[PDB]
RNA sequence: GCUAGUUGGUGGGGUAAUGGCCCACCAAGGCGACGACGGGUAGCCGGUCUGAGAGGAUGGCCGGCCACAGGGGCACUGAG
RNA sequence: GAGGAAGAAGCCCUUCGGGGUGUAAACUCCUGAACCCGGGACGAAACCCCCGACGAGGGGACUGACGGUACCGGGGUAAUAGCGCCGGCCAACUCCGUGCCAGCAGCCGCGGUAAUACGGAGGGCGCGAGCGUUACCCGGAUUCACUGGGCGUAAAGGGCGUGUAGGCGGCCUGGGGCGUCCCAUGUGAAAGACCACGGCUCAACCGUGGGGGAGCGUGGGAUACGCUCAGGCUAGACGG
RNA sequence: CCGAGGGUAGGGCCCGUGACUGGGGCGAAGUCGUAACAAGGUAGCUGUACCGGAAGGUGCGGCUGGAU
């Protein structure tokens, strides 16, 4: 299904922080703040020159591991974005950002995309009233994302919305902490996402 | 001789590649139409009708760029490339929707259509097609 | 509509029948060059008006026999023995192609 | 060639040749071993490579390589063969599949077990 | 100053009484990703000296590369001693579709979207020279109209 | 004889019928002479029944015999209305 | 190189109907290097896979047409 | 799922100081696939009967294999992971064992006592209910080159003439309009491909609508070019 | 009368196989010589003819992809 093993080793391999854990990522004990070298026996040896294929593969793997999506789904989404009219990198980023689990992670109902996946799957999230239990559901502009009425009195949800009363969501989103409900206004822009990714490298990787 | 049009284009290419001022070609009306198209598009300065040994000839006046600085000071060309498309051994016809775009719009294609000898842009504006004579850029 | 072809009479040795050589042109499907092909048709000629060298028009018709599904519609021109000569020379050249 | 020459004669397509004709269009073939022996490779390699003479269901009789360390094949063993030549052995074009019919899997194999037909320990 | 990309390293040999003696050749491309690109081929008894000399030669031979929206103004086909390069503009999302040598040359020049193909001989040095020539022959519409009218 | 009937399309547990005019000996999902309407028995859509009234009138006028379900659907769409 | 019902004509038989489809007689024609004849292989198409395109390969399922119903031949009934 | 050690034990490596597996585990908190209880489908309104006139148009009833299934509500446990690869191409490296043996191999090639290439182990990379292998097709192969190749020495000019079919052909004027081009119209079924909308909680899948589309028939138009007919010219060719 | 099929006789083409016999490709070693690459120790190559264990030799003519 998905990757369910150790997750800081992914950050150490990619050489950058992929915020895949939530609170611990901003703590001093983040593994990228203590051992910023790749895992294994040879992580502290001098790095050799990366080939072009290595560079493009690492960039694509970074982008894929940020969202925790399998390679089959990732490639299907990429081909779909390439079919659409519009700059394929921006369209691909928008399609990735429209997944329900990512949307409820950004709205603040969860602290990590993994937790957002568990929230959506376990029937705690409703889109436009009806309950949706599929992380891959694609949110269209105007859709209302919210916590189920019987799930509002949940400790995890209560704490998550408490910790977000100060934090402000992106321009492409709206949140009502009192109303416990979100709103997807438009496709996110490429500048609105603080992604350590060059999408041209991903496109060139998939041209091979 | 088998291809007067290709022969004239070859005369122009050969004379241009040595930076001559003018070149002569045996006269004909179709050749005159092609030369008029070339002059209107700025690839040549012009052309005129003269007599050599009592025979009618067309004198074409070639045009070049400014002098260049360096190891090679020969001026750059205004006719970089000229090529015949339809040949006696293979005739090429295109409809109005098969009209090629040469050099993304910097080059031209010459067409023989029922409305006359036109540039590709001219033929597209008139919505007509025909034989493809040559491409120039 | 009934197909009308135009050709030249190259054989009139049968009774009430003329062989008509019809030529057609078409561009080559892949190489683009225009090429010529020819085909012979046996055509019904009940009154035996048309002879060697005649350029005539024939029209698709009800079967008159085997191999005979066209009828001579009208005469186009006469005195075209040169086309017949081309066909006969081409046929004669085959005798030297054997082994 | 000229356009007219191409019209007269055209361009000739390329016909490929099968390297595994004894398979007769199948991915695998069953056979019976008649001779099991060892052969020596060509220069520069030096070894004693284990091969079997196999009479197949398709009517041919071929030589097949036995991969892996140690085998239990002998005369009248039933085997499955697949395509793939052994470079340094003359005339050997097929591989015995380990773990099928009378060809046991490689004992004590720990890596790449889907090849060599060894169950998970 | 410019970004530096090392395209090729190789060791060549000559013979004398005693045996073979080696030399190193470095092909290096220098550019600022804004319209300037240059190529240099340096030979030296040692690799770092070869790279330094290649960069020094590259900085002394640059082309202006008339970019427009990250692509080239028109398609171009250029031959250099049995090597052939074909370049074609593309839409803003295409990316750079090229082999390693043309990709390095075009990326350091500021090209973000292009379609390329290598034909004939695929020798890296001659392919790089052909790419440089093709970039040298690029003309915009203003250039051609300043030339014709 | 010519009949006006229902040809099944869609997928398993999701039937979608086309009201078509065809020869009676053709198999029910085979080629038809022409298509005049469509029907969705589950009514999952605001417009789950459409009929070309003029064409159905023409085909009825020349001797096409509808089936019971087809006749019912044509009556609902108002083909026999006077 | 092939062809002797072979190619054409006249009359007839047969068919829902044209026709050497079949028969009798008369003429000597018909086809072929634009590849006849012979040998090998093959159900054909809408489509499918691949490919930048041009092209190449392919015709499982689904829709259309054809052929066959143990291997051959034949007719009856019938609108078929 | 969240938190969770300058970081336990085991295992591997070490320059003997330590390094890695690794927040990974353990451990605490949270959620609740499987399971349990209850409810419960759509797909089925016609033919049929009554009135009206066995018409049009109104009224009523019967009919479920799938199936107690999908689904809904209320309870509820921390709950399968494997396969290939790690010399270059090609992403991912160390130790031990062996010693041209055993073995690996798609190509180049590895192995003959210090093997990143064989076997095992620790570690790593790629995918993941899959991962590999064999067979076949297209691609890469511009390596049958129409788009888009060549023939002095790399494979490739016939030993040389003459010439049949065929292919190609100078300048000017008019007619035809066969090729060629344009316009309208018929056909190019459905499904599939594309675009938009829509139904299954998404998706696959499906529905609706729209647009394309080579070729072919028909009617009309154009005549620059090719063809064809006719009349001229002398720069090609031939003759004196 | 035609007629599936069966029978008889003579041909054409193709496939498998055969005592024996001819060459070909290959080989981390054998026997005989040393023809070619240097003017390769007789410049080489070449068509043809004859000859010799073998590479090859010689005659006649040709080429330089040899020299002077
Ligand atoms: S704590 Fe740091 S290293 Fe670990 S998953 Fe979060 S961002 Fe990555
Ligand atoms: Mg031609
Ligand atoms: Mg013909
Ligand atoms: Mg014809
Ligand atoms: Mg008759
Ligand atoms: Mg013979
Ligand atoms: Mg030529
Ligand atoms: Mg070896
Ligand atoms: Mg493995
Ligand atoms: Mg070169
Ligand atoms: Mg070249
Ligand atoms: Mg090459
Ligand atoms: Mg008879
Ligand atoms: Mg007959
Ligand atoms: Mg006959
Ligand atoms: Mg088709
Ligand atoms: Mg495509
Ligand atoms: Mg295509
Ligand atoms: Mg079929
Ligand atoms: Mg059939
Ligand atoms: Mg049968
Ligand atoms: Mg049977
Ligand atoms: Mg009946
Ligand atoms: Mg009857
Ligand atoms: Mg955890
Ligand atoms: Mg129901
Ligand atoms: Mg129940
Ligand atoms: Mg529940
Ligand atoms: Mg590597
Ligand atoms: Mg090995
Ligand atoms: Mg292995
Ligand atoms: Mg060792
Ligand atoms: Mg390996
Ligand atoms: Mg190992
Ligand atoms: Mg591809
Ligand atoms: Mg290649
Ligand atoms: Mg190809
Ligand atoms: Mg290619
Ligand atoms: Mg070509
Ligand atoms: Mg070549
Ligand atoms: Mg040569
Ligand atoms: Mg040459
Ligand atoms: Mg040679
Ligand atoms: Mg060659
Ligand atoms: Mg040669
Ligand atoms: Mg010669
Ligand atoms: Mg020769
Ligand atoms: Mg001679
Ligand atoms: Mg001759
Ligand atoms: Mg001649
Ligand atoms: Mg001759
Ligand atoms: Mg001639
Ligand atoms: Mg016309
Ligand atoms: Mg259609
Ligand atoms: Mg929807
Ligand atoms: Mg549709
Ligand atoms: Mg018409
Ligand atoms: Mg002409
Ligand atoms: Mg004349
Ligand atoms: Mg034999
Ligand atoms: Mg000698
Ligand atoms: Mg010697
Ligand atoms: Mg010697
Ligand atoms: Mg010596
Ligand atoms: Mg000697
Ligand atoms: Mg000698
Ligand atoms: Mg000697
Ligand atoms: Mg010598
Ligand atoms: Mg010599
Ligand atoms: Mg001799
Ligand atoms: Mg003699
Ligand atoms: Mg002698």
């Amino acid at each position: 299904g998905r990757y369910i093993g150790p997750v800081c080793r992914l950050c150490r391999r990619e050489g950058v922080k992929l915020y895949l854990k939530g609170e611990r990522c901003y703590s001093p004990k983040c593994a990228m703040e203590r051992r910023p070298y790749p895992p294994g026996q040879h992580g502290q040896k001098r790095a050799r020159r990366p080939s072009d294929y290595a560079v493009r593969l690492r960039e694509k793997q970074k982008l894929r591991r940020i969202y925790g999506i399998s390679e089959r789904q990732f490639r299907n989404l990429f081909e779909e974005a390439s079919k659409k009219k519009g700059v394929t990198g921006s369209v691909f980023l928008g399609l990735l950002e429209s997944r329900l689990d990512n949307v409820v992670y950004r709205l603040g109902f969860a602290v990590s995309r993994r937790q957002a996946r568990q929230l959506v799957r376990h029937g705690h999230i409703t889109v436009n009233g009806r309950r949706v239990d599929l992380p891959s559901y694609r949110v269209r502009p105007g859709d209302e994302i919210a916590v189920a009425e019987k799930s509002r009195n949940l400790e995890l949800i209560r704490q998550n919305l408490e910790a977000m009363k100060g934090r402000k969501v992106g321009p492409w989103l709206s949140l009502d902490v009192e109303g416990m409900k979100g709103k997807f206004l438009r496709l996110p822009d490429r500048e609105d996402l603080a992604l350590p990714v060059n999408e041209q490298l991903v496109i060139e990787f998939y041209s091979r | 001789l088998t291809d007067p049009i290709a022969d004239m284009l070859t005369r122009i290419r050969n004379a241009t590649r040595v930076y001559k001022e003018s070149t002569d070609v045996p006269a004909s009306r179709f050749k005159e139409e092609i030369l008029r198209i070339l002059a209107r598009e700025g690839f040549i300065k012009g052309y005129e009708r003269v007599d050599v040994d009592g025979k009618p000839y067309l004198r074409v006046y070639l045009k070049y760029g400014p002098r260049r600085q360096g190891p090679d000071p020969r001026p750059e060309q205004v006719i970089h490339h000229i090529r015949r498309i339809s040949k006696p051994g293979r005739r090429v016809y295109v409809g109005v929707k098969e009209i090629p775009r040469v050099r993304r719009g910097l080059g031209i294609a010459i067409l023989s259509t029922s409305k006359g000898v036109l540039t590709d842009r001219e033929a597209r504006k008139l919505g007509v097609g025909g034989e493809l004579i040559c491409e120039v850029w | 509509p009934k197909k009308v072809l135009t050709g030249v009479v190259v054989s009139d040795k049968m009774q009430k029948t003329v062989t008509v050589l019809v030529e057609r042109q078409f561009p080559h499907p892949l190489y683009g060059k225009v090429i010529k092909r020819s085909k012979k048709y046996l055509a019904h000629d009940p009154e035996e008006k048309y002879k060697l060298g005649d350029v005539v028009e024939i029209i698709e018709s009800r079967p008159i026999s085997k191999r005979k599904r066209f009828r001579v519609l009208r005469l186009v021109e006469s005195g075209r023995m040169d086309l017949v000569e081309k066909y006969l020379i081409r046929r004669q050249n085959y005798e030297s192609l054997s082994k | 060639p000229t356009i007219n020459q191409l019209v007269r004669k055209g361009r000739e397509k390329v016909r490929k040749k099968s390297k595994v004709p004894a398979l007769k269009g199948a991915p695998f073939r069953r056979g019976v071993c008649t001779v099991v022996r060892t052969v020596t490779p060509k220069k520069p390699n030096s070894a004693l490579r284990k091969v079997a003479k196999v009479r197949l269901t398709s009517g041919y009789e071929v030589t097949a390589y036995i991969p892996g360390e140690g085998h239990n094949l002998q005369e009248h063993s039933v085997v499955l063969i697949r395509g793939g030549r052994v470079k340094d052995l003359p005339g050997v074009r097929y591989h015995i599949v380990r773990g099928v019919y009378d060809a046991a899997g490689v004992k004590d194999r720990k890596k790449s077990r889907s090849k060599y037909g060894t169950k998970k320990p | 100053d410019f970004e530096e990309k090392m395209i090729l390293i190789r060791r060549t040999a000559r013979m004398q009484a005693g045996g073979r003696r080696f030399r190193f050749g470095a092909l290096v491309v220098v550019g600022d990703r804004q319209g300037r690109v240059g190529l240099g081929f340096g030979k030296a008894p040692e690799v770092p000296l070869a790279v330094q000399k290649a960069g020094y030669y590259a900085r002394r031979n640059m082309v202006e590369v008339p970019l427009q929206n990250g692509t080239i103004p028109h398609e171009i086909e250029v031959e250099f001693g049995a090597s052939k390069i074909v370049l074609k503009p593309a839409a803003p999302g295409t990316g750079v579709i090229a082999g390693a040598v043309p990709r390095a040359i075009l990326e350091l020049a500021g090209v973000t979207d292009i379609l390329t193909k290598e034909l004939g001989s695929r020798n890296p040095i001659n392919i790089a020279y052909a790419t440089m020539e093709a970039l040298r022959q690029l003309r915009t519409k203003a250039d051609v109209e300043r030339l014709r009218k | 004889m010519v009949k006006i009937r229902l040809a099944r399309f869609g997928s398993k547990h999701n039937p979608h019928y086309r009201i078509v005019v065809t020869d009676a000996r053709r198999k029910r999902d085979g080629k038809y002479i022409e298509k005049i309407g469509y029907y969705d028995p589950r009514k999952t859509t605001p417009d789950w029944l459409k009929v070309d009234v003029e064409r159905a009138r023409y085909w009825l006028s020349v001797g096409a015999q509808p089936t019971d379900t087809a006749r019912r659907l044509l009556r609902q769409a108002g083909v026999f209305r006077q």
